[PDB]
């Protein structure tokens, strides 16, 4: 139950700015400046029959209109949700919401989502109050504090034991609040969230996202409370969106400070598309447009982009011994030995000549230093990546591409990504306007640029799933249930919110099906499932067809064949260039489909005009978004484009002549215009290749095949309704309401699956898992491998419970094990390594013996598990790595043993310190005192040199 | 005149 929506403007001037135009962006006032304007929205979740009194009447016992809104429910005692951009001033509410709770002589807590900015808030919090405490999962400092600044990990575990500490705790202030959606620690935050005291209230500090109520909404049910939410666009360093074209000198403002879409220099900067980052930075230097952060999404991309700044120099050289100074103070902090490392030597240069660079790849020490000199201003230009939090606002933001790279291919950028990078722009007070330049190389379509550079925030979706860790965890503590969980987890609330929307398609897809009728409904549905038994009979034929062993032989240059992509994108009839096997430089020896096995490259006709098809990797036939078939009424251009077997409709009786290079220049429209020749010689179609009579395919199975076919033609042609001149039309009528029919069916089975708890029935399966591991009796009652996998959270707690428990440790080296541990520290890919020697082998093959024995029992339990995908999960590829780290290795010689940059081997090297203190403290309770002086002995052995240097 | 038709599979 929902009230109070009223929305709310707020106007101010900024002073004029002609941007990077030769002309005024938007009419200037008669002051002489820009009236801008923004929206602050409202709205309030109420809890059933709750005395409630609206907003904008609160009196408070340079404020912006959406913080004096938040601050008066904060005054009236209620919780409230913020929603706006990163510097709209949103930590104004958490300090009123920290002041109120000091007035009235009570405690409030303070969650920071990553690492240190709870220990930078808490050294900022106490110069503001003084009162301030700070409790963390590395260091514990002071409790007795009125106010506490706290990592949101250990409220956690906190929550679990109930310290009673919320005894006169009054608010709980979570920041950053949209890191619930994380995948991999989002489940933290709804858990935390869930184990509130429905007595505490909160202020939710969250970046914009669009379903704010629903986030309020599950706040009041939970903890029966209302609960506000304040959403406001409002961007306090307005912004100015650029395109530039590549190859070309333009630059076009596509949408200005009041975000509307400038319709005709759009099509100008698109009419222009027929080196380029070198002419960006120094046209921002001349105009003194900097600092600016041209942000690559590869680590490789931007230190090849710093390389290309070989020629500039930004920094005077009383700025160039500056900053060195400050550069070599930061490198003491190391041992002399890394002093002379190689990433750290080959940085320097650019850093004098004013150019950085900033990825996840550099040494900790690197990175760090990088930072500050940039917020010094000695770097005036900034390569970075995506991955970042940090306080590195420049005035100019520049995106090298439009796209960005996926798992498997290069898709566009998203809006929300827009909104979460442009916001990096514009600097509060020094800046009067924040520019964002973006090159882009294809003649995207004006709807997909709308919906990129004025796109929409993603939602807050929750990620709430089920943990071992958790499971066992909650066994322990005898006052809440993992029933409980579920019911209250926001997962479960945004399915009961679901199905009433479900419901709404529903009975209108029903009202479609009770308006169809078919007469002779008994002969037309047979004749309608023969037909289907035909189309999958024929499609089994194709998958035969289409298999290497018989097609290859077919596949010479010229050969017509009709692609149709992913069953998606039907190109139409094609030829045959050439083919060649499939070989994945990346991770090789990967399996792949006897279809996918190889890769062919066929010249098309149908290609739409404006399909960027300069992004088409030579074997790589995942098609990049954008390249598509020529739509109805667009224009065609030739172009070859790679496919897996499985694209192929259907193979022609005809092979054309081909030249010896396809890839001269006027050779794609020599043959496009045969192509379209060989399409109007044969309007009804292509011949196909006779399976049996021109293709020799004489497997008796085979045979056995088309006969089934046979039969059900003649079959079909023996039924009533095959001479009848209504077939087309009762035929279609009948396919009509089948395909609904289905699609009724699929929802009827939809709504059931939201109509019960979620994931109620995996609840059950992993406790089965437990069980049957012997991590509690047959009657969930915890037992001592159980328990000690409650202590295990920098890895698998199955896993590595069941190694410590078989004794797999006992037999190996402290070298041996550090090596093993390394394959549960370790997640992002890297290159396959080079083959173990035995001494690393057999202890890898024993756990993956191991592995095999627990997905087995996944697999029995009902668990939707790969067995093959779960083993191969535990990266093995810097296991001679850390067994040379452990042999007395210098970190120059593992750096030239992996392609995994050094920043990341730094990392790993940290979370397996973190997982072997873990098992540390297991051994105590376990009693093994063999394993705890094996487990110390490895610790100490990576604990050393760079690894156990400190930070700034 | 453009092509040829071709029913035989080359490589046996």
């Amino acid at each position: 139950m929902l009230a109070d929506s009223f929305e709310q403007e707020a106007s101010r001037e900024v002073d004029a700015s002609k941007g990077l135009t030769n002309s005024e962006t938007l009419q200037v006032e008669q002051d002489g400046k820009v009236r801008l304007s923004h929206q602050v929205r409202h709205q309030v979740a109420l809890p059933p029959n709750y005395d409630y009194t609206p907003i904008a009447e609160h009196k408070r016992v340079t404020l912006d209109p959406f913080q004096d809104t938040a601050i008066s429910c904060i005054d009236r005692g209620e919780s409230v949700l913020v929603s706006a951009h990163t510097s709209a001033g949103k930590t104004v509410v958490a300090e009123y919401a920290i002041a109120q709770s000091l007035k009235n002589k009570q405690r409030v807590i303070y969650t920071s989502p990553i690492k240190a900015l709870s220990n930078q808030k808490y050294r900022e919090l106490l110069a503001e109050f003084g009162d301030v405490g700070l409790m963390t999962g590395d260091i514990t400092i002071n409790p007795d504090a009125g106010c506490l600044v706290m990592t949101t990990e250990i409220l956690r575990s906190m929550l679990y034991r109930g310290s009673e500490v919320m005894r006169e705790v009054a608010w709980v202030i979570f920041d950053e609040v949209h890191y619930m959606r994380d995948k991999e620690r989002g489940v933290v935050w709804e858990e935390t969230i869930i184990l509130l005291p429905d007595k505490v209230r909160y202020v939710f500090l969250s970046a914009t996202i669009p379903n704010a109520m629903e986030f309020a909404e599950w706040i009041c049910k939970i903890h029966s409370q209302p609960c506000h939410i304040v959403y406001t666009n409002f961007r306090p360093t307005p912004l100015q969106h650029y395109l530039f074209p590549a190859h070309g000198d333009g630059i076009y403002l596509v949408v200005d400070e009041k975000s509307t879409f400038r319709e005709e220099n759009f099509q100008k900067a698109m009419a222009s598309i027929s080196g380029d980052i070198y002419k960006i930075v120094k046209m921002i230097w001349k105009k003194k447009y900097n600092p600016v952060i041209v942000f690559s999404f590869s680590k490789r991309d931007c230190e090849e982009l710093a390389l290309k700044m070989s020629k500039l120099d930004f920094n005077s050289d009383d700025e160039k011994e500056a900053l060195t100074k400050i550069f070599n103070n930061a490198i003491a902090l190391l041992p002399e030995t890394d002093r002379e490392l190689p990433q750290i030597k080959h940085i320097l240069p650019l850093l004098r000549r004013g150019i950085g660079i900033h990825h996840s790849g550099l040494l900790p020490i690197l990175k760090e230093v990088i930072e500050i000199l940039f917020q010094e201003g000695f770097l005036k230009v900034l390569f970075a990546t995506e991955t970042f939090g940090l306080n590195m606002p420049a005035k100019t933001v520049v995106f090298t591409s439009v796209r960005k790279w996926d798992g498997q291919q290069f898709r566009w950028v998203s809006g929300g990504e827009y909104i979460q990078m442009s916001g990096r722009a514009g600097r509060r007070g020094l800046d009067d306007r924040g520019i964002v330049i973006m090159m882009i190389d294809e003649k995207m379509e004006p709807q997909v640029a709308k919906g990129m550079v004025k796109g929409q925030a993603d939602r807050l979706d929750s990620a709430f799933h089920l943990g071992y860790n958790m499971i066992l965890n909650l066994m322990r503590v005898e006052g809440i249930s993992p029933e409980f969980m579920l019911e209250h987890s926001f997962f479960q609330f945004q399915n009961v919110i679901s199905v009433p929307v479900m419901e709404k398609k529903l009975a209108e897809l029903k009202k479609d099906f009770d308006g169809i009728e078919v007469e002779d409904e008994e002969n037309v549905k047979e004749y309608h499932e023969i037909e289907q038994a035909i189309k999958g009979y024929r499609e089994d034929v194709r998958q035969v067809v289409t298999h290497p062993a018989n097609a290859l032989s077919f596949l010479q240059p010229g050969r017509l064949v009709e692609i149709s992509v992913n069953g998606k994108d039907n190109y139409g009839w094609g030829a045959v260039v050439d083919f060649a096997k499939r070989i994945n430089k990346r991770n090789p020896s990967a399996v792949y489909t006897d279809h996918e096995s190889y890769i062919v490259n066929v010249v098309v006709n149908t290609m739409y005009i404006d399909s960027p098809v300069n992004l088409l990797k030579p074997f790589n036939p995942t098609l990049p978004e954008g390249i598509r078939p020529a739509e109805e009424g667009e224009k065609s251009i030739c172009a070859v484009i790679p496919i897996t077997l499985d694209s192929i409709k259907s193979i022609g009786n005809l092979r054309l002549y081909m030249p010896k290079d396809i890839r001269a220049s006027g050779q794609k429209e020599t043959v496009g215009k045969s192509l379209r020749e060989v399409n109007r010689r044969f309007p009804d179609g292509i011949p196909v290749l006779d399976p049996v009579k021109n293709m020799k395919i004489e497997d008796e199975d085979f045979l056995k095949l088309m006969k089934k076919i046979d039969v059900l033609n003649t079959k079909l042609s023996s039924n009533p309704l095959t001479n009848s001149m209504r077939l087309e039309e009762l035929y279609g009528k009948y396919s009509r309401k089948h395909d609904l029919h289905e699609d009724m069916k699929q929802l009827k089975r939809k709504i059931s699956e939201s109509q019960a708890v979620i994931q109620l029935d995996d609840l059950r399966r992993r406790k089965r898992v437990l069980r049957r591991l012997g991590f509690c009796t047959p009657n969930d009652i915890i037992e001592l491998k159980g328990r000690v996998a409650c202590e295990i959270s920098s890895g698998d707690e199955l896993l590595l419970t069941e190694l410590i428990f078989n004794g797999n440790f006992n037999e190996l080296k402290p070298e041996q094990a550090a090596a093993l541990l390394s394959c549960f520290a370790f997640q992002e890919r890297c290159k396959e390594a080079p083959r173990l020697k035995p001494e690393l082998a057999e202890p890898l093959k024993a756990m993956r013996e191991i592995a095999a024995k627990i997905a087995k029992i996944m697999k029995d339990s009902k668990i939707e598990v790969v067995e093959k995908d779960y083993v191969e999960s535990f990266r093995h590829e810097l296991m001679e790595v850390v067994y040379e780290w452990c042999r007395g290795a210098t970190f120059t010689q593992i750096c030239k043993m992996t392609d995994v940059y050094e920043g990341s081997l730094i990392r790993m090297f940290k979370r397996l310190e973190e997982l072997v203190k873990e098992l540390v403290d297991v051994a105590n309770t376990i009693g093994n005192s063999s394993l705890k002086e094996k487990m110390e002995a490895v610790l100490k052995l990576i604990h050393r040199d760079i690894v156990s240097a400190g930070s700034l | 005149a453009l092509f040829h038709v071709d029913v035989e599979g080359d490589e046996i």
